[PDB]
């Protein structure tokens, strides 16, 4: 009945004369003593209670405000990391090159990119095979481009909502199928939708998980919302016009128990192909879609009421493309 | 309306998956509180609680409560709730004076295994003319008996006039052991609304992005709480959501409305006040916009199934208006006062011409437009930082001083609630966008500085 | 000039009475009195010289050998890990509710999935919104599945390939556009593919590097080449049959000095947009892909003659589709 806590995977570790360095933060106190037989007790896996038992030896209150503050700090963690803190200790072992101007100034990002457009693999040899651009491409694949202003007035239509979130349905045929692959056909990232008021035909505010074995939506909160400040500062005006909002949930039970981790890694591609598929049927019903890297997913994974085998990757607002005005409603 | 938790029962099988009361992450629905709360009134009455007794809640903010007190009513007694901050002996007054069996608190559900109750209907046990609750004012203090008929009465005319309906969402800010509360539990049960429980009421940070997060549509406060909040608010700021302020308790100021409407261009605020000793409400009068301005906003006329007079010393009305005393009667008067005859003699008298009446002690009259006006009631070192100096400034314009020494505790000028949020508001406008609470928990001034100022905005 | 080494983030510890727990194993010898400041010291990036200089006292031999194993174990690394190495510690947070035998029994497999494939979110509430499946998908998305039979026999034409990998080249209109979608537009997958002899019409065996601003094929080795052996099992007949395999690279140097370690997880994404994009213009085009989870990447990175900086995070067989057969060449 207690919560296990582990340790993160995402936390490495140091000791010091100052005291406990724990990722970017030095710790004080009671910490000292338990550590660092604490960090060796941790990754298999405690509860505060055995962790008091242990290491407490006086005030219960000054042992419970350094476990209040190593799990608030997310070196205690209850279930599986975000991608976020997953890939943050890549940043110790990629040596850059570049100048950090290029994030900060947009002469130099501009300079960046071209050059990283134009660049090549270093042990090419010099033969070369010209190929042809002759082909066609279909035009739901080359014209389709990231929409970051929408039709606030014209809702979107309950035949185009359908059609939209219809990709993402099962298909009875003798074994379920759907219309993108899956890493084992195990299907595991839960899709669920967020809905502005009066922005979709048929569909009031609120979150609802798509089932897609009935291709039904199913309200999971109509209290909260998304709003604004949930949105990075160069998002917030994409989020602002979009009728609804795509959340791509990785479902670790629906994977990890046959691939192991490399489910998690499986799913993060699937995500993309989700994603992908998502923007070509769009483009077909001239709906307008754009990928968001990031977001407070930390509020949206409350909202959703996520459970601890299911960490939010991906988000993508929608909705209709400008083409004409219409009554204000 | 019969009793109070009769409107909640027929209204929670109209729509039993609408959400009923909400706190934080988990919440109940109309057929979920119906569920917990029968099998807690079950619980109650195995220890024999029935009709004419009473018992005791604790107030906190938890959806626990919701159940206990909604549990019972169902029972058949009233309940009489108690302040969990209040000290022990305080909280001892109110239990033995009222002749309470038992103190429910959140540990009760879970701990007592109530899970294995039945959670189907029971037949009913409380009349209309039963007491549904008692609660104590002034602080000592003295029990007010309201019975379910009363409650009922303020209840249903404020959401049939204001359209209360499935679609509102109504901010729970104030406490429980405030009549005012009644109307954010019951009042949003009868019309099929949601309740949306606060966890700090003077963190008014929090207020606001409640209001914003989960689209609050009803505002349930003393004005004190809107003004203070108000002045947590940027000057561009701007609120859709909430389409109704009822505001209550103390003085109505100036300036207040002015605010409300530019920042809640939607809401319709309304001027009201109903004395506790009543069925909490009894005047209804809305901003009928503004076409006027002088010193004084006035009263109004009575809610509904009720009646005001400005009498004299012989118990008759004051002509053309002529100020005077206040007297309240009609279907929202108490019962009286708990084990208290003196005063209840005094306060509840019979009308020469009329049904009985109370005597608010206020003071007013009639105007001739019809309203009533309110006229009051009662008749008779150095600084060593610039941020300390700052901080200083602002508790010598609210507390109205010269000079402090740093370790003089925020209250040694008199520093209260209100003016606690007041000293930390003009903090938050001028840029330190901090810890607007921790007023009292630091003595020291400088420690008031080092937590309201640094970080702020962004 | 000297190989600077640092300490895997995929690797957590523990001191032992046996000796030093590294990963799944345990060590013996100088590493015993090396550690743990030798963890310390190789978070930082350390050389095998300046390790030497630190901890050999004594003979150089018997400090190179656990120098070398440590790299060779891949507790030393010198670049950025591949996928599978990032997302290891991660078994350790998931727990597990069912058996183990999903994995090795086919009977408790086919049941595992479809309770996978009929799951919905738990906080679900009892409210319905029946949609409608009456819209109409295209055939490029709706028919696409993973073929993993080919013709061996009818080369692919020089213009059905020329068109397949013109769905991934640039764009020049204003500014550098592409087919796809790419978190910040950085595009940091490198393309290459390897063509088996005679399977493609106009392009030799050997591994190339797509350049998709010129639109051409570098070769990069022709020496080496893929075999079965390099494949898992279920997938060699899968390979045998193919005329080609595609390898989605990741280029840190493209991606993580705008991004960070979130580069490194939107490229994850953007190599499944590429592989469900190629999927299509393959079904406009009758050719057959099936996507490839793991195979011995160590091997093809290396045939590759990939950077530090470059690691490959997915693999796709393609070809023709079968239809009818013809003369044997
Ligand atoms: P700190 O931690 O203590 O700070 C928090 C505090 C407690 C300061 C603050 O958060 C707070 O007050 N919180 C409690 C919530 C709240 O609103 N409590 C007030 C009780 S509501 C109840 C009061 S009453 O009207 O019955 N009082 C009766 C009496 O008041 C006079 N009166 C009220 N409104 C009037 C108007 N508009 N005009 C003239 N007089 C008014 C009358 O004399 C009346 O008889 C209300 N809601 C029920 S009526
Ligand atoms: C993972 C991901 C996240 C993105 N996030 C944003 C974003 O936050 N804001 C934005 O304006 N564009 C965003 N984009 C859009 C692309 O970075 C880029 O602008 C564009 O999609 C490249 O091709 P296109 O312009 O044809 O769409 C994102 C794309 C991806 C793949
Ligand atoms: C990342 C990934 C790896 C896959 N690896 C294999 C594989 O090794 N062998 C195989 O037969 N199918 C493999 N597949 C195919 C799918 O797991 C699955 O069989 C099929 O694509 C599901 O939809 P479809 O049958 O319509 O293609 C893989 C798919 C993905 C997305």
């Amino acid at each position: 009945g207690e919560q296990i806590f582990y340790w993160s995977p995402a936390k490495h570790w140091r000791m010091s004369d100052e005291g406990v360095v724990i990722g970017e933060s030095t710790y004080t106190g009671m910490i000292l003593e338990w550590f660092p037989e604490f960090y060796f007790f941790a990754q298999t896996g405690v509860t505060i209670n055995r962790l008091l038992e242990r290491f407490s030896s006086g005030s219960e209150k000054e042992a419970n405000e350094i476990l209040e503050l190593l799990i608030q700090d997310r070196v205690l963690v209850e279930g599986i990391l975000p991608p976020r803190e997953v890939f943050s200790p890549q940043e110790g072992l990629f040596v850059n090159p570049y100048s950090e101007q290029i994030r900060y100034s947009k002469e130099a990002l501009d300079y960046y990119v071209s050059e990283q457009l134009n660049r090549t693999h270093a042990a090419c040899r010099s033969t070369k095979i010209q190929l042809e651009t002759s082909g066609a491409l279909p035009d739901i694949i080359q014209k389709r481009r990231s929409c970051r202003r929408f039709d606030m007035k014209t809702p979107v239509s309950f035949a185009t909502f359908s059609n939209l979130l219809s990709s993402l349905k099962q298909r009875k045929e003798d074994k379920i199928l759907y219309n993108y692959a899956s890493a084992g056909g195990l299907y595991p990232i839960d899709v669920f939708v967020y809905v502005k008021p009066r922005r979709v035909e048929g569909v009031k505010a609120g979150f609802y998980y798509f089932n897609p074995a009935d291709h039904s939506l199913v309200l999971v909160n109509n209290i909260d919302q998304v709003i604004k400040d949930d949105h990075e500062l160069i998002n917030q005006d994409i989020f602002a016009q979009s009728a609804f909002s795509v959340y791509l949930v990785y479902n670790a039970r629906a994977s990890m128990p046959k691939y192991g981790a490399a489910g998690y890694f499986y799913a993060c591609i699937e995500a993309g192909i989700i994603t992908a598929t998502l923007n070509m049927v769009a483009e077909d019903l001239n709906v307008g879609l754009c990928s968001i890297g990031h977001m407070n997913f930390e509020e949206i994974q409350t909202f959703l009421k996520l459970e601890d085998h299911q960490v939010i990757l991906h988000a993508i607002e929608g909705g209709l493309k400008i083409d004409g005005a219409a009554a204000e409603n | 309306a019969a009793t109070l938790h009769q409107l909640f029962i027929d209204q929670a099988q109209r729509t039993p998956d609408q959400v009923a009361v909400v706190f934080e992450q988990e919440w109940l629905t109309y057929s979920e509180l119906d569920q917990r709360s029968n099998q807690v009134a079950r619980f109650l009455q195995s220890r024999g609680i029935g009709r004419g007794d009473r018992v005791g809640v604790l107030a906190k903010r938890q959806v626990e409560t919701i159940i206990n007190l909604m549990a019972v009513l169902k029972a058949g007694a009233a309940y009489v709730p108690i302040d969990p901050d209040h000290p022990y002996e305080r909280q001892t007054y109110i239990l033995e004076n009222s002749s309470c069996k038992i103190l429910l608190d959140s540990d009760l559900y879970e701990t007592m295994e109530i899970s294995s109750y039945a959670d189907g209907d029971l037949t009913p046990v409380a009349e209309p003319e039963d007491t549904a609750y008692v609660i104590y004012t002034s602080g000592r203090p003295k029990g007010v008996i309201i019975t379910h008929q009363a409650a009922s009465n303020t209840i249903q005319d404020i959401n049939r006039k204001f359209e209360v309906n499935e679609e509102d969402r109504i901010i729970g800010i104030s406490s429980m052991c405030f009549d005012l509360s009644v109307y954010d539990i019951f009042g949003t049960l009868s019309a099929g609304a949601t309740l949306v429980m606060i966890r700090d009421p003077r963190d008014m940070r929090e207020l606001v992005r409640t209001v914003e997060r989960r689209g609050i549509t009803i505002w349930n406060t003393v004005p004190a709480i809107m003004d203070l909040a108000l002045d947590h608010v940027g000057s561009h700021f701007e609120n859709i959501s909430l389409r109704l302020v009822l505001l209550s308790g103390d003085w109505i100021p100036l300036p207040l409305p002015a605010k409300i409407n530019r920042h809640f261009p939607v809401a319709d605020v309304i001027s009201l006040g109903g004395a506790t000793e009543a069925s909490i409400w009894s005047i209804y009068w809305p901003i009928e916009q503004v076409e006027a301005n002088w010193k004084s906003i006035p009263y109004g006329k009575p809610l509904a199934n009720q009646t005001y007079y400005v009498l004299n010393y012989d118990q008759k009305m004051c002509p053309v208006g002529v100020i005077g005393d206040l007297y309240i009667g009609g279907a929202g008067l108490a019962q009286g006062y708990l084990n208290d005859d003196q005063k209840t003699k005094d306060a509840f008298i019979m009308h020469p011409e009329f049904g009985p009446i109370y005597k608010t002690g206020d003071c007013g009259r009639m105007r001739p437009e019809g309203y009533i006006e309110f006229l009051g009631r009662q008749d008779y070192v150095a600084p060593q930082a610039g941020l300390e100096k700052i901080l200083a400034s602002v508790w010598q314009e609210v507390l109205n001083v010269e000079q402090i020494g740093a370790n003089d505790h925020f209250f040694a000028l008199g520093g209260d609630s209100i003016k606690a949020i007041q000293v930390s508001a003009r903090l938050f406008v001028q840029g330190y966008h901090l810890d607007t609470k921790s007023l009292f928990e630091f003595p020291v001034l400088r420690d008031v500085a080092r937590t309201i100022k640094k970080l702020a905005a962004a």
